[PDB]
């Protein structure tokens, strides 16, 4: 015991000012503990204002709070048990377990905020894991090690896509997981604790392969500005100290800065553009930085990125797109058409499609795919105007073919049978490749465009033809 | 001693500060001499800033102030029943003291990720279009979002209405208690309202909460928590509750009031920082609990105006990002009849068939899809380029259906008023009758199906689900009546 | 003392106010007792502004700080050259030490109305549609424009992949040094754009200034100036070097978060006055010196980018007005498949003739015709057109099929000039419009086989007789009729 010791001089919302003695300022950063009637409030130092103050940012309600309480400093910054122990746990911000599952036994706890990895840490690989969903494997393949964030205005249908994803690729991964809830609903994040259960992902009498990090939208800026960092180092130590292969899973990235947003002018900073706080570029790049493949390991993350007022070009969103190697656009003029997955197959981008990685015919069929796309696009002018009759036959046909293409995009996701009705199809990364081949050379131009509607494989093209045909 | 009590600074604008309460609460309550309350909001180094609950001319420099030693909280328990409150739940109708079981406080943390489970209870509204295209489930929270004078406290009223046929019975669990929160309004449009909830005898499972247009600010801003609070009681108990929020462009508008004059630094259209947060919390404390907690519901219809039909303006996004779907109310549609003018094309329950009754589900297989493609041909019609027996098809059905979905104010449907109706639509046994006789058709029908086969309309009611033989009768029975 | 030292009053959000350091030179470097570095940015009365170019963590109230009597400087010289280096000059590759020529400070006056002369050498980039239709000159400033992932960096990447033909050489006067300086970029990215340089042995005579995501905002302030210096020590050497910006867009929001925080006065998107000066400075510094300077010169591809394709958004309306001109991409043309997806009419180069190997714009000054020709009957593409504008519609369908050019792929001018030749003149017009691609491919290989002489002396003359005029037509007419 040799404690430090302050007094709260203010509180105004999340901005709580502490007062100690003589030069003995806990750093910027560091966690500070208030001990209330029901449990412990946390601080985080933001600020050093001067004349022995900090301006501190609360990581939960500041209700409730009295000028002149004792303030203890941790001596560090916030801390999460890390390690295997956090496997099958739901943990909140502060890394305190939320599962009533007893205390999370672990041998080591880490400070949430850290260092990104320097340049010469870096680990440059072209390698790609099939999803199985047809239009990101066919048209912007996701990178194994890569970022890969989906952008999406309100309910187009991230939080399905991404949990479509663990679905599927949280099985076959050897490996650990972490999913990170940043500000969404606290009801989903129920779903996937009883859904993890029942895919047996994970089992609380055994093995789990999975870490759930949680700090909901009922949550306090404080607290929704940094959990991700508390699931982000989680993710981390398996990187760097289980030496293996991550998935990390944040949802929604959106909210970090946000929440950032919220309590920028409290701590007295002029706002910048559309009311986003001057910081945005480099507060997202101090932690984006830390995500990543390095020589130690490999971190392969999903990131939900809200898109507001379905606007690309707000400040937030726009800034994060830099951040990816992956990115799915999901679209509103898409998910209305009935297509899912709501992904806007042109705006949908993949370092990893390029010849030298997925072959020439891969790179081809995928990209003939777009031309088509983009000439329908194109015609739809024309075709409102003159109808579908004042055209060149060579574009009746293109435009036939854009149609039946259009919709052998979508496909049923197993998390979604709630809306189709319809069973979960998965369909591998060859057969996507094969049946788009095949579509683009005219060797099904006598199929009806429903055929390809909610399908699997070119075998369900067939199957649905005759079906409804009878 | 002043610690317990401080003397007032300077007051202006529902603000005062006051130097002094040393062991004042944020967020706390407190007394001023002269006898309005007010409560904590800024306690600053040198002095505390309070936002008053009532008129400030009766505060005066040097006027001593007063410690209560709470945080705002409200009556709560189903001696509430009935009763039009304030803010701080103060009959204001006329009626005596509120008797309650208990007192919330008016913030409370919503519940966690744990103590929750699926929602699978139908709220039934009575409102085809709602109960066939957006389907309101126990537990969801549901955005009513459209411009102003367009039928948004319509819908929720008329949701509210419907609830009689569960709540005059005694089976506890099929209840649902309402929930009225006015925000802004004026008052005799609070009257003309309780007025048409007894007209319906629909005030015996309500509770109007009035925060009203001349109200403090503070009330305003404060209203919605204190509601969510008693009907929280209801949830916590077994019970479900159904909390309309009308509406809450007008409690931001207020929380923005409380800040620009306690002087904290504004955000994007003068609101606080963190205008978000302030609606986030309330709209999660909306939730279905699980069996362990008493499988009790909240279910929450704010309500949000718009300008111009942006969408796209600051506290419309906010809690259109919040909420588990939205209706789009349009006055367009309205305008040229759909009334409901609810906007199929955007509005969305993220729910979805969860909380649809197995058989409206049934008979609703693919409608909203449907209505989508008939925009669709119905887009392309304006081309009068010659349509096909295809087009043309779908035309006369999508008509029809949209005009099937038209609804009289202050008549919500039974289910099994409604699945008739629908069945006789999506299998097209209405495609060969007039457009303005489709009125004629609805009344005529159910009438018929009362006086003859009203052993079907029980058991769709009884079962809620239509089995292959119930699909027999009814189609025999649609047929049958279709040639008059 | 406070004279030479300082105290921290209060730190927060990468500003930290210090009483003293009374003796201190606005923006002179200063050290913190915790070792970070920071700028000083404001002198005001009581109190130094300083700027930091670390955590804050890491500085505390009361702390002591250090003039260091220095003017942001940086290391330069070619030793420099293949090296990947931060902002302020130090080694982030692990390669040891600069071994620095000299040093000079990040700010520096530009090159004068009296010492420059007009461009008249070409900077030779490989791509067909650029050096044809948008030629770059050395000293010039052409802006490289268009939203997020229209193909921007692939732009000046193969600008510098493509000087190899004469880095590789003996020639001083015809080598061009790189410098690319990546700003706010994912480190991952800077990384493999290092990768690919080495994967194309182009790093040799390449330079990176990285100010990557996440560093300090100084430093991302900071690094265009600080590689611009790093640039006119070739210029000022009689050398020739080229440098891309990628991108000023972050630097100005960089300059902004600065400005903001040391609560700076904000105006149009909450960018400062100055905003402007900014960006003028920077570039303006790019030129081509007169003989009486050595004839050096430095060019600048600054890149600049568009939000859903906003050229009056408040950056790029400074610096389009600042630049000589712009490369303009756009996801459209991209989609449709044309890469590099430059938009013809709207890309221009105020340069322009002046900087074009002549025998290029020999063949050629017929190209920017017909492709404004063809923009202007384009929607004709939809059943009975007359012969005329049915033949416009034949060759520009053929012109942009020409100008598609893989990634990495540059091409040299005398493996250009062909292709325009038997383009613009007709010679395309009877093959079909899929076979481009493979004609390209065995034109020019069988070009190389049984015409290398005349590729030669294109290569060599730069220009074109009226004897290799048909030289060319006969091995075309040739080649098409086989
Ligand atoms: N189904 C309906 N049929 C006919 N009129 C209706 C219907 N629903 C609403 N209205 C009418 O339209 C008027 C305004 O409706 P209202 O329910 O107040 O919408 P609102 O968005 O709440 N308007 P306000 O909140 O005052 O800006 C009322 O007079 C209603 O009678
Ligand atoms: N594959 C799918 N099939 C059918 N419906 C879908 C699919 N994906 C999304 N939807 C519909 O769209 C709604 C919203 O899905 P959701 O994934 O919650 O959107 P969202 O963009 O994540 N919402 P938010 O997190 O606020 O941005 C759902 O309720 C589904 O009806
Ligand atoms: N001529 C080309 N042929 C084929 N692919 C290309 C060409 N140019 C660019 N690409 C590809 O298109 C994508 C976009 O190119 P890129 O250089 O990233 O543009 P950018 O403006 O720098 N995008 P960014 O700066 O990351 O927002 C890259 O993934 C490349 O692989
Ligand atoms: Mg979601
Ligand atoms: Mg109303
Ligand atoms: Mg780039």
């Amino acid at each position: 015991s040799t404690p430090i010791t302050g007094k709260v001089t203010a509180v105004i919302g999340a901005i709580v000012d502490v007062h100690f003695e003589q030069s003995e300022l806990p750093a910027i950063l560091n966690a500070l503990e208030i001990k209330t009637p029901q449990g412990k409030l946390v601080l985080e130092v933001a600020q050093h204002l001067g004349e022995n103050t900090v301006r501190t940012i609360a990581m939960d309600g500041t209700e409730g709070l009295v000028r002149g309480e004792k303030v203890l400093d941790t001596g560090g910054p916030i801390s999460v048990p890390v390690g295997r122990e956090t496997l099958g746990r739901i943990i909140n911000v502060i890394g305190e377990p939320i599962d009533e599952r007893g205390p999370i036994k672990s041998k080591l706890r880490k400070p949430i905020h850290a260092d990104p990895p320097s340049f010469a840490e870096q680990s440059t690989s072209a390698e790609i894991l099939e999803t199985g969903i047809k239009v990101v494997d066919l048209l912007a393949p996701y990178a194994r090690g890569g970022k890969i964030g989906l952008f999406g205005g309100a309910g187009v249908g991230k939080t399905v896509f991404i949990q479509e994803l663990i679905n599927n690729i949280a099985k076959a991964h050897g490996g650990f997981s972490v999913f990170t809830g940043v500000g969404e609903r606290t009801r989903e994040g129920n779903d996937l604790y009883r859904e993890m259960k029942e895919t047996g992902v994970i089992n609380l009498e055994g093995e789990s392969k999975v870490a759930l990090v949680f700090g909901q939208m009922n949550e306090p800026p404080g607290a929704r500005a940094r959990v991700a960092l508390t699931g982000l180092t989680i993710a981390e130590y398996f990187r760097d100290e289980e030496g293996q292969d991550v998935l990390l899973f944040i949802d929604n990235i959106f909210r970090f800065t946000q929440a950032g947003s919220e309590v920028s002018a409290l701590l007295g900073r002029i706002p910048s553009a559309v009311g986003y706080q001057p910081t945005l570029a480099t507060d997202m790049g101090l932690l984006q930085e830390r995500i990543t493949t390095t020589k130690k390991g490999s971190v392969t993350s999903v990131q939900a990125v809200y898109v507001p007022a379905d606007d690309l070009t707000d400040p937030a969103p726009a800034t994060t797109f830099a951040h990816l190697d992956a990115t799915t656009v999901l679209s509103r003029g898409i998910s209305e058409l009935g297509i899912y997955p709501a992904v806007d197959p042109l705006d949908s981008k993949s370092r990893l499609l390029d010849a030298a990685v997925v072959g020439q015919e891969h790179y081809d069929v995928a990209s003939k795919v777009q031309e088509t796309l983009q000439t329908y696009k194109s015609l739809q002018d024309i075709i409102a105007i003159l109808g579908m009759d004042e055209l060149s036959e060579q574009d009746k046909l293109t435009v036939e073919r854009a149609r039946k293409i259009q919709r052998f995009l979508s496909q049923p996701f197993a998390v979604a049978e709630v809306f189709t009705g319809i069973p979960g199809k998965l369909v591998r990364l060859k057969d996507t490749v094969a049946s788009f081949k095949a579509v683009l050379e005219g060797k099904y131009d006598n199929i009806p465009e429903h055929a390809f509607y909610m399908v699997g494989g070119i075998e369900d093209v067939v199957a649905k033809a005759e079906k409804l045909a009878a | 001693n002043l610690n317990e009590t401080g003397r007032v600074l300077a007051v202006g604008d529902g603000i005062a500060r006051v130097f002094g309460l040393n062991n004042i609460q944020a967020e706390e309550l407190v007394e001023f001499s002269s006898g309005v309350k007010g409560m904590a909001l800024n306690l600053e180094p040198g002095q505390v800033g309070i936002v008053l609950f009532g008129s400030d001319r009766l505060v005066k420099e040097g006027e001593l102030v007063k410690r209560t030693g709470n945080i705002v909280d409200v009556p709560v328990g189903p001696g509430l029943l009935g009763r039009v409150v304030d803010a701080l739940g103060n009959p204001i109708d006329g009626k005596g003291p509120i008797d309650a079981a208990g007192r919330s406080r008016a913030q409370v943390k919503a519940p966690g990720i744990l103590p929750r489970r699926s929602v699978h209870e139908p709220v039934q509204t009575g409102l085809k279009a709602v109960d066939a295209l957006v389907p309101i489930g126990r537990g969801q929270r549901e955005l009513i979002i459209g411009d102003r004078q367009t039928g948004k406290t319509a819908v929720a009223l008329d949701t509210i209405l419907n609830q009689k046929r569960w709540n005059n019975g005694s089976d506890e669990s099929k209840k649902l208690y309402c929930v009225y929160v006015a925000v802004g309004q004026k008052r005799s449009t609070v009257a003309q309202l309780v007025q048409t909830l007894e007209q319906h005898d629909a005030m015996k499972y309500s509770i109007i909460v009035a925060a009203t247009a001349s109200e403090a600010a503070p009330l305003q801003y404060l209203a919605p928590f204190t509601a969510a609070s008693i009907g929280e009681w209801f949830r916590d108990n077994g019970k479900h509750a159904l909390i309309v929020y009308d509406d809450l462009s007008k409690q931001a508008v207020a929380y923005r009031q409380l800040s620009l004059l306690l002087r904290r630094p504004p955000g994007r259209e003068a609101y606080p920082g963190d205008v978000f947060y302030l609606h986030s919390r309330l709209l999660e404390r909306a939730a279905k609990l699980s069996e362990k907690e008493g499988s009790g519901s909240l279910t929450a219809l704010p309500v949000i105006e718009t300008q111009g039909g942006d969408v796209s303006a600051y506290i419309p996004t906010n809690v259109i990002s919040i909420t588990d779907g939205q209706i789009f109310l349009e006055a367009e549609l309205f305008y040229k009849g759909i009334r409901p003018a609810i906007n199929v094309g955007l509005s969305v329950s993220r729910v979805g068939s969860a909380a649809q009754v197995k058989a409206l589900k049934q008979v609703a297989g693919s409608l909203k899809l449907f209505l989508a493609q008939y925009r669709e041909v119905a887009a392309f019609a304006q081309f009068g380029s010659d349509l096909d027996a295809s087009t043309k098809q779908t035309l006369v059905r999508g008509e029809r259906l949209t005009q099937l979905l038209k609804q009289n104010q202050y008549s919500p449907l039974a289910t099994e008023e409604q699945v008739p109706l629908i069945y006789a639509g999506v299998n097209g046994h209405l495609d060969g009758i007039e457009l303005s006789r489709i009125g004629e058709f609805e009344s005529s029908f159910l009438s018929y199906l009362k006086s003859n086969h009203n052993e079907l309309l029980t058991e769709i009611r009884e079962k809620g689900e239509l089995s292959k033989e119930l699909l027999a009768s009814l189609k025999s029975a649609t047929e049958s009546f279709v040639a008059t």
